[PDB]
RNA sequence: UCGGAGACUCCGAAUGAUUAUAACCUAGACUUACAAGUCAAAGUAAAAAUAUCUAUUGACCCAGAUA
RNA sequence: AACGAGCUUGGUGAUAGCUGGUUACCCAAAAAUGAAUUUAAGUUCAAUUUUAAACUUGCUAAAAAAACAAUCAAAAA
């Protein structure tokens, strides 16, 4: 261009002509001149200039203002408390309309991560992704999406637009290899079992309404309809639609990935699957 | 990041729209980001000073700021205090008009 | 304050911070009122209604408590169910 | 298919179906929607407007229809057609959702007597002096 | 050519292939060079980080 | 240490009596290094609105008590 | 060869709110009042000061009228 034509009528570029961007760099002052020596910045003789003056939060002797407030448990139990990415529906259609998401198949909390839709710190006590009631006016999309929690308007955008909404839960272990399968394949250890909810979080799990995977598949209907009454829409037929089998399409509760069972080993040099044939291990896998 | 897919009807729901064809013949042209949006970002600093800044900018970055300039003047009702970063390809304008902006240059189908 | 531990070269939380102010993401620092628990037989009713609120902190005393806190305690934590989950941002504040 | 212990057919054996969660409940029991006219307007928030025609609205049983008209005559525009709106969202299923449920509670309501009125507030009790007072006061 | 997709607004940049076989052998080909790789901006102060 | 009076000289206090018993919640302010201490509409709730003067202080930690 | 408790090495670069010192030029702005503190040879906060940023009224003056040469202050300039 014409900034580029300039630089042919220059000198070569040389070791010599580098220089720093303007203002990049800052002048470090040292203590050789009257301005910052003699004294040096340190004002008279006296605890603060002999360079030992006390502690932060030390009021001269006072009770100090941090010490005399009390102590309240705002933030006891924090280390335990669980968090969940949350979610929105702008975001999950943003994530759709770019090609970032696959609609046609199922999601799941790899799929998103793999979108980089979500970011997700299992060491930072996330449990998963809560779908939020955020953008659901312009969600206009069918999409089997599996989220840890979910809400009542949440589930009410998908299921409008015929779409699968489920919420499963997955124990500290189980997240940290969904979030990064590849590196736990890269171990050689054989996948696990992925346990049930803490006794806390049985009820929710369990419940029809909030769509859990361990709640009875009878109650389904019903809670739908009743949802569907109250946002003012009727149910889509799903059954009638073509990809039946894929919005239908839901893990083992003790599966970690859809089509791999506990206890089988991936080779990803050989591009080979193992299965163990013990007796024993089946029994413990299977449970 | 992959590319895009097709759609049938623009804008998408998101409200995402695809760079227009045939491109602008400007002089200049803005090129979107590696996620396929237009470069205009609202930043701050000190925690009160409000700007806009255009990132990608590319050709004659002058005529950028001569029709940006035209543009946000009748809404604020003066000309607006605005850098061109020559070496960086930049536009920055002070106070926020991501909104305006995004859809000003949409039109244009940078 | 510990400005770089032994072990590890980093600064050292404060605990007495911990246990008493809660920081919303903005910036701002909950406390509670010294004494809303001693000698409530003598005290007003409505001197007790101010002591059972929930106090902000200046700027001197937040600037304080961000030195006697490390990073970690101030990130975002996404509670579900969050009883503070409204009053970590704030809005339509111009200044 | 991996089929663990605790895999939803062992765990509930009757419906082992398929299809039993994604079937549709036969329903017939309910407000139609075809028969309502919704209508979103954003007022920058949205604002919902339900506007059905009760002479057309066959739906409502009729000799209800005749006493929800008259107890909230007010909301009744004047073409006939009932029209309620809320604004307290920025959702447009939850402000539907109100604008809904009001229908609801006006059917509820009409359908059933409230024997017990029990005692009135304040500002009734002025209304009520001022017309006991003005009633004496047309001796003419 | 490029194997690559070059922008259709940027026009991409071209050489003149050269043989060190032979003394005169100055020009054989023509080359076409990504804009994106040999057209970028020019800024020193990268070169210089 | 606190407060009353005088313009430093005097008086008191770590309050007692009277109290048919005095809620919750919440705009705006006084005072003030901090901490502490003051007044209060609206809303709501008991009942058929303010306890009565004179004036009255003690943080955090940590130990006690109860449903 | 200076014992109110030997000397040598090590801990040890003991610690010192105390005394002393702290190395080129140039331009510019620039103050010992209130509170608490085993506090008054110290430190912390307020107040002051300063570098940057944001946007808009500020200083002197300020009639009548209050509360009584001040506390307050409206058009103006
Ligand atoms: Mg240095
Ligand atoms: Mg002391
Ligand atoms: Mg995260
Ligand atoms: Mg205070
Ligand atoms: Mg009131
Ligand atoms: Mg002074
Ligand atoms: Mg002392
Ligand atoms: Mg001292």
């Amino acid at each position: 261009g014409t900034s580029l034509d300039l630089l042919r009528s220059l000198p070569r570029v040389s070791l010599a002509n580098l220089k720093p961007s303007p203002n990049s760099r800052k002048r470090e002052r040292r203590p050789r001149d009257r301005r910052r020596g003699r004294k040096c910045g340190r004002g008279h003789k006296g605890e603060r200039q002999r360079g030992t003056r006390p502690r932060l939060g030390f009021e001269g002797g006072q009770t100090p203002f941090y010490i005399r407030i009390p102590k309240y448990g705002f933030n006891e139990g924090h280390s335990f408390r669980h968090q969940y990415q949350p979610l929105s529906l702008r975001r999950l259609q943003y994530l759709i309309d770019l090609g970032r998401v696959d609609p046609t198949q199922p999601i799941d909390l790899t799929q998103l991560v793999n979108g980089r839709g979500v970011t997700i710190q299992p060491l930072k006590r996330d449990y998963g992704v809560q779908l939020v009631e955020e953008g659901a006016d312009t969600f206009q999309a069918k999409i089997n999406i599996e989220v840890q929690l979910a809400s009542e308007l949440a589930i009410a955008a998908i299921e409008k637009n015929g779409g699968v909404v489920t919420t499963a839960f997955y124990d500290p272990r189980s997240l940290e290899i969904l979030c990064k399968p590849i590196p736990f394949f890269l171990r050689g250890q054989p996948i696990p079992k992925r346990m049930l909810p803490p006794e806390s979080l049985v009820p929710y799990y369990t419940d029809a309404k909030n769509r859990g995977y361990l709640a009875d598949p009878a109650k389904f209907p019903e809670a739908r309809l009743e949802l569907a009454m109250k946002f003012g829409y009727v149910l889509p037929d799903i059954t009638k639609d073509e990809l039946f089998r894929m919005l239908s399409a839901r893990k083992d509760p003790r599966q970690i990935f859809f089509g791999l069972a506990p206890g089988w080993v991936v080779n990803m040099a050989d591009k080979k699957i193992l299965k163990p044939t013990d007796e024993n291990l089946l029994k413990y896998y299977s449970s | 990041i992959p590319e895009p897919p097709k759609h049938k009807h623009y804008p998408t729901p998101s409200g995402w729209q695809p760079p227009r064809d045939p491109l602008p013949s400007l002089p200049y042209f803005v090129r979107r980001s590696r996620m396929h949006n237009i470069p205009v970002y609202k930043e701050i600093t000190h925690g009160n000073r409000q700007m806009t800044l255009i990132r990608k900018v590319e050709g004659d970055i002058w005529a950028l700021q001569k029709d940006v300039e035209e543009f946000l003047s009748p809404l604020l009702g003066k000309t607006p205090i605005t850098q061109v970063n020559e070496v960086t390809g930049t536009l920055r304008i002070k106070g926020y008009f991501d909104e305006q902006l995004k859809a000003w240059l949409l039109e244009k189908g940078f | 304050l510990t400005y770089c531990s032994t072990r590890k070269g980093k600064r050292k939380t404060v605990k007495s911070v911990v246990h008493r102010f809660l920081r919303l993401h903005s910036g701002l620092w909950l406390r509670r009122k010294a004494g809303y628990k001693k000698k409530l037989w003598k005290k007003s009713t409505a001197r007790k209604k101010r002591l059972r609120e929930f106090v902000f902190c200046s700027k001197t005393q937040s600037k304080l408590l961000d030195k006697m806190t490390t990073s970690f305690w101030k990130r975002r934590n996404w509670y579900a169910g969050d009883p503070y989950q409204m009053y970590h941002d704030r809005t339509n504040l111009r200044v | 298919t991996f089929q663990s212990i605790y895999s939803l057919d062992k765990l509930y054996p009757e419906s082992k179906g398929a299809d039993t969660a994604w079937k549709v409940p036969e329903h017939a029991k309910y407000i139609p929607l075809d028969r309502l006219s919704i209508s979103y307007c954003r007022s920058v928030n949205s604002k919902a407007e339900v506007r059905f025609h009760l002479a057309s609205a066959d739906w409502i049983e009729e000799p209800v229809r005749q006493k929800i008209a008259l107890t909230h005559k007010n909301k009744i525009n004047k073409a006939g057609e009932l029209v309620l709106t809320s604004e307290s969202s920025r959702y447009q299923f939850r402000n539907l959702a109100e604008c809904l449920q009001k229908i609801r509670d006006m059917i509820a309501e009409a359908s059933q007597v409230p024997k017990e009125p029990s005692k009135e507030d304040a500002r009734l009790q002025r209304l009520r002096i001022e017309k006991m007072n003005r009633e004496r006061l047309r001796q003419k | 050519k490029c194997e690559l997709r070059i922008p259709v607004h940027r026009r991409p940049v071209q050489a003149w292939v050269e043989s060190l076989r032979g003394f005169e052998q100055e020009r054989i080909g023509l080359a076409e060079l990504h804009p994106d790789v040999f057209a970028t901006a020019p800024r020193l102060d990268i070169v210089h980080q």
